RNA sequence: AAAGGAAUUGACGGAAGGGCACCACCAGGAGUGGAGCCUGCGGCUUAAUUUGACUCAACACGGGAAACCUCACCCGGCCCGGACACGGACAGGAUUGACAGAUUGAUAGCUCUUUCUCGAUUCCGUGGGUGGUGGUGCAUGGCCGUUCUUAGUUGGUGGAGCGAUUUGUCUGGUUAAUUCCGAUAACGAACGAGACUCUGGCAUGCUAACUAGUUACGCGACCGGUCGGCGUAACUUCUUAGAGGGACAAGUGGCGUUCAGCCACCCGAGAUUGAGCAAUAACAGGUCUGUGAUGCCCUUAGAUGUCCGGGGCUGCACGCGCGCUACACUGACUGGCUCAGCGUGUGCCUACCCUACGCCGGCAGGCGCGGGUAACCCGUUGAACCCCAUUCGUGAUGGGGAUCGGGGAUUGCAAUUAUUCCCCAUGAACGAGGAAUUCCCAGUAAGUGCGGGUCAUAAGCUUGCGUUGAUUAAGUCCCUGCCCUUUGUACA
């Protein structure tokens, strides 16, 4: 779906930044409970997480209308060449 | 004046923690008043048990029970520290106020 | 019938019609979150920019 | 601020979604149950698990990848959370553990009878009275119907049901 | 659609408002002391919250 | 490619005999059925009047009392939330948003006119998918009802039989009960019943306490007394709730194969308190409309996804059922008086709360300071019926308050097909209901209110609480079902 880069790349730096993912299954929240400061929406980050599935890049779980994202290492190195890293620094589930 | 508070839904947690803590208060022989009992509030929620709404209308009846006791003590404030790390046992929650 | 879909219309390099060649060929939005390059479409009552949605005369 | 009775359903229904999703993840970790403790330095949650192995991951990665999920969903804060493994000592006595293991066999796949008879000779063999295990479904053929597997005594009324009998 | 009158409808003071914390129904809610569950859910889990029957 | 013989278990009967139960009658009570009204279902109409259920085991049932959401259903429109891969496109720009104006029911860039913003996420066809409260509960699980809460069900060693299988589990007595006694080729057991958990009934004996009370005081107020009127030290009777105790057919008389027990009566709080739990195993019982439980089929962009808006489930020549209100003098209407108890109370998601007291109105209400996350504040929960005086005087009357007009307030985005409330007006059958039938044995039926649910507003329904509180039975198989034994089969 069409959104800004913005958003995308702020999506895409929060499960960069703690490693894992859970959404609200909210179609019509209009703010992310972590990303209302960066303006992000909750359809944005559950279609980039479908998105990311389609392919195979991220491991699901559904229970009590949460998502759950668990990122696999395919994500690891796609994560440090879409968002561009130095390569000594790692995600906080391996620190 | 120091109020220790539990809580609990079973009696016998609560009753062997309140022995405990009395017991810890007397062998050191502070003031200490005893323990208050106040009324439990039953939770109750009587549902249906059919999923479709078929059959012969039998229903259902669940509740919970929550124990709700104190000890009230005049003390040096953090003297008060000291028993209340011994009971740390499931079920029964401590809350403190002065 | 039908409802017909919108297909994005198709001037054909208008990039030089934004200039003249120095001097403009359109007039300047004012504006806070626009500007610095910024102008607005004349049309033959009303003067247009996109994102503050300003219509002159 | 809030009454005591809304505290404690809403605890309650924590530890309902808390086990609700540690079932809907850990299917292949041997999980039966979890054990919640709270002391305000951490609040402690115990996993009760047989094979500790597959809790972990690769060197304990998905022991801190729950840490971080129970911290991010239920609105934890920062360094409030640790998580451990218990073992269980017998797998045979939990029924929710061989309801697992039994569900991963018929699920890799298997006769019905010699994994229902696994699992009521494991049982018998592991020290307890008795057993019953049910599969009903589409068993053979395409109409489905009642297959019953007991082994020994079994109580079925009254108040000793409730810490007698282990049921999943 | 169009963000100005795509999920305009107000989503106060509704039995759309409100739903199943558990299965997204809407139907025969349990609204006391915040469960908010419908009743199939109260069910399944409880003896899991804690409600017993005696 | 079996037709047939003998024999066992089961199902069934338009056979014989026992047994149980107020989902049976008998003793009887309140009723129901006839009457207005709320509400569900059959039909009838609609664009739609969505839907599942049809004897208990459908019809106040889907916790389903829907004004929008609910919401499936109709009329018209926006929307990708078609995720990925192959190829077309493409920084001479893939393409998102958009003012005025036609459009529309719309302040939908919806589209067309018109021509600015944005800059590789994005668009075009393929494949594959996704979404469904769309079907089939006759592909299914989970769960629930029902046979049945009736008292039934099965191993081990031993007997009988070549064998399927049988005795154990029965002629009888007794029991609420295959509960026991007794007879006895059976002896000892397991599940179900019972035991068990929770509640009710007792305690001057223990533990006891400003979020609970008694009482001896000290003072204030009123003509020894009254004070829920204001504050102190001893106690645990009243409140709360734990730990143990307690009732066991134990004591007596009688009946009784002197054995199970049954009946009667003292001492006693109490000589069948009530609910949960619930076996072998089965039904084509209901539920794919609780499910991100689902298998397949279906639709999948002029959608059965998804949103916004009017409409619908509420319609009525008409049935059937749950219920409410009454047909009055034990009453009605007006004043006074005095008493409960289960419990609810400021919310991740999210706006939604219990209300004291003072001012203004005849009401719903308006306005403000307060208290409360609870044994603290509402709250001594000043509840209704019942009680004591006034009037009414057998009349369709002052019972009945159905239908029907104008007005005020509250909720809400919105009350028309009146949501609710109050003021005034209007006075319909109905005078105690026929064949059939429903429910019930002690704090019971019934009379009467108060909490919980659903709820932005809220109960003619349901779930509980108490209050006033009886007649009648202490049994039978006549009726209605059901189980069992013997018996017949060409039925499995
Ligand atoms: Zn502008
Ligand atoms: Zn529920």
């Amino acid at each position: 779906m069409l959104m800004p880069k913005k958003n995308r790349i702020a999506i895409y730096e929060l499960l960069f930044k703690e490693g894992v993912m859970v959404a609200k299954k909210d179609v019509h929240m209009p703010k992310h409970p972590e990303l209302a400061d960066k303006n992000v929406p909750n359809l944005h980050v559950m279609k980039a997480m479908q998105s990311l599935k389609s392919r195979g890049y991220v491991k699901e779980q559904f229970a009590w209308r949460h998502f759950y994202w668990y990122l696999t290492n395919e994500g690891i190195q796609y994560l440090r060449d879409y968002l561009h890293l130095p390569p000594e620094i790692v995600p906080a589930t391996l620190r | 004046r120091i109020r220790i508070t539990l809580t609990s839904r079973n009696v016998k947690s609560l009753e062997k923690v309140c022995a405990d803590l009395i017991r810890g208060a007397k062998e050191k022989n502070l003031k200490v008043k005893g323990p208050v009992r106040m009324p439990t509030k039953t939770l109750r929620i009587t549902t249906r048990k059919t999923p479709c709404g078929e059959g012969s209308k039998t229903w259902d009846r669940f509740q919970m029970r929550i124990h709700k006791r104190l000890i009230d003590l005049h003390s040096p404030s953090e003297i008060v520290k000291q028993i209340t790390s011994i009971s740390i046992e499931p079920g029964v929650e401590v809350e403190v106020t002065i | 019938p039908k409802k017909n879909k919108h297909k994005r219309k198709k001037v054909k390099l208008a990039v030089l019609k934004y200039y003249k060649v120095i001097s403009r060929l359109r007039r300047e939005c004012p504006s806070d979150e626009c500007g610095a390059g910024v102008f607005m479409a004349s049309h033959f009552d009303r003067h247009y920019c996109g994102k503050c949605c300003l219509t002159y005369c | 601020q809030i009454s005591k009775k809304r505290k404690f359903v809403a605890d309650g229904i924590f530890k309902a979604e808390l086990n609700e999703f540690l079932t809907r993840e850990l299917a292949e970790d041997g999980y039966s149950g979890v054990e919640v403790r709270v002391t305000p330095t951490r609040t402690e949650i115990i996993i009760l698990a047989t094979r500790t192995q597959n809790v972990l991951g690769e060197k304990g990665r998905r022991i801190r990848e729950l840490t971080a999920v129970v911290q991010k969903r239920f609105g934890f804060p920062e360094g409030s959370v640790e998580l451990y493994a218990e073992k269980v000592a017998t797998r045979g006595l939990c029924a929710i553990a061989q309801a697992e293991s039994l569900r991963y066999k018929l699920l890799g796949g298997l006769a019905v009878r010699r994994a229902c008879y696994g699992v009521l000779r494991f049982i018998m063999e592991s020290g307890a009275k008795g057993c019953e295990v049910v599969v009903s479904g589409k068993l053979r053929g395409q109409r489905a119907k009642s297959m019953k597997f007991v082994d020994g005594l079994m109580i079925h009324s009254g108040d000793p049901v409730n810490y007698y009998v282990d049921t999943a | 659609g169009h963000q100005q009158l795509y999920w305009s409808h107000p989503r106060k003071f509704g039995q759309g408002s409100r739903s199943c914390r558990v299965c997204s129904n809407r139907h025969g809610l349990i609204r006391k002391y915040g469960l908010n569950m419908c009743r199939q859910c109260f069910r399944q889990y409880a003896k899991d919250i804690g409600f017993i029957k005696l």
